[PDB]
């Protein structure tokens, strides 16, 4: 009587692939040591029939690479390198077309959201503090993006094939970004409770949820208040290279010269599709490899980016 | 041993009892359960820092009556 088994490919360097039969009655960890798949740690799970034909990255339990990981990736997650390298096995099969002067990604593995993230970052005066992360970013700006995309999946804790959210991904990435002197002061006014000032730094200084308009936030936006009533919140002061304004996808107008770039989202919360809109001499809509130009635009938008240096309001 | 506030982005807030040594995954289950939203459909931040399912809540430095933010995830 034969043992239940599956054929999988194995690799310790993403170049060389060895065929392996895996025993179904033992975790991968028992058989190969620390093992990773599609950006997931599978060291402690048993083989599954659906894993047949997959490539797995094995990475011995060394903990010398733990020093490497810290210094080069700014992470103390022992699973990070494995997750990163198993992802890299996929992202190296992704194509990266140069479209309207930027690096984008050809549709595969639900990577539309990563395409938006990649497209957007290239237009921001932003930079990353983690050396390997920055170098990967650099290379992706020159057209060689497989590594950056794998790190993005890895820092965001996503697997290859997984639907995703640009704003959520940006929040993970920007933790590693050069935002140490980004600064935001907001004032909230409630008739009942009164007036309160809030000072933010880092990610929270450049990212906002509730409106797509940088004008609305300066002129005031309605927000619910502790007391239950609706109160007004507006931008007192902003020191940063850029801002990212987000909101649930709504029909929205983009006018050349009033923004940097933005993400269109069609569909619903359960399943949707991202494309990216940037402004050169005219509006470019980038849908992976496919490009459309247009002098104006209207559609479902959920993040809009703007260039910034210093702002001071003219309200009390 | 700790009560915190989880606040939606659509205004609402709800109190959760947690230990610093439960995971973010666990707390997402508490929120999934109370608020009737699948776990795959939202994420949690504390003071701008995304919370990772695998991590202990303690790693984020949560205090009594602090506010964790719940964010709806677009599945693009
Ligand atoms: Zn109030």
């Amino acid at each position: 009587m034969e043992v239940k088994t599956i054929k999988v490919f194995t690799t310790v360097d993403n170049t060389n692939l060895h065929t392996q039969l895996v025993d179904m009655s033992m975790t991968y960890g028992q058989q190969f040591g620390p093992t990773y798949l599609d950006g997931a740690d599978v060291t402690k799970i048993k083989p599954h029939v659906n894993h047949e034909g997959k490539t797995f990255f094995v990475l011995p339990s060394d903990d010398t690479l733990r020093s490497e990981a810290f210094e080069y990736y700014h992470t103390l997650d022992e699973s990070f390198l494995g997750r990163y390298m198993s992802a890299l096995n996929h992202t190296k099969k992704w194509k990266f077309p140069q479209v309207g002067g930027l690096t984008s990604i050809k549709w595969a593995d639900n990577n539309c959201y990563l395409s938006s993230v990649l497209l957007a970052l290239q237009q921001l005066e932003v930079k990353f503090n983690a050396p390997a992360l920055q170098e990967a970013y650099y290379r992706a700006r020159a057209g060689d993006a497989a590594n950056f995309c794998a790190l993005i999946l890895a820092y965001s804790n996503k697997t290859v094939g997984e639907l995703g959210d640009v704003r959520e991904t940006m929040t993970h990435l920007l933790q590693h970004a050069n935002l140490e002197s980004a600064k935001r002061v907001l004032n909230v006014v409630c008739k009942h409770c009164g007036q309160k000032t809030t000072t933010l730094t880092g990610v929270e200084a450049v990212m906002y949820m509730g409106t797509l308009s940088y004008d609305n936030l300066k002129t005031g936006v309605s927000i619910p208040c502790v007391c239950g009533r609706d109160a007004t919140q507006y931008l007192v002061q902003q020191e940063s290279s850029f801002v990212m304004m987000s909101a649930p996808p709504a029909e929205y107008k983009l006018q050349q010269g009033t923004f940097l770039c933005a993400n269109e989202y069609t569909g619903n919360y359960q399943c949707g599709h991202y494309t990216h809109i940037t402004a050169k001499e005219t509006l470019y809509r980038i849908d992976g490899a496919h490009l459309t130009k247009m002098s104006e635009y209207k559609g479902p938008v959920t993040d809009v980016f703007y260039k910034e240096t210093s702002y001071t309001t003219t309200i009390k | 041993p700790l009560s915190i506030l989880v606040r939606n982005e659509r205004g609402h807030s709800n109190i959760y009892e947690v230990f610093l040594t439960q995971t973010v995954d666990t707390l997402k289950k508490k929120v999934s359960q109370r608020e009737q939203v699948h776990e795959d459909q939202f994420w949690l931040s504390f003071e701008g820092r995304p919370m990772e399912d695998k991590e202990l809540l303690g790693e984020y430095g949560l205090k009594p009556q602090c506010t964790v933010i719940k964010h709806l995830r677009l599945r693009g």
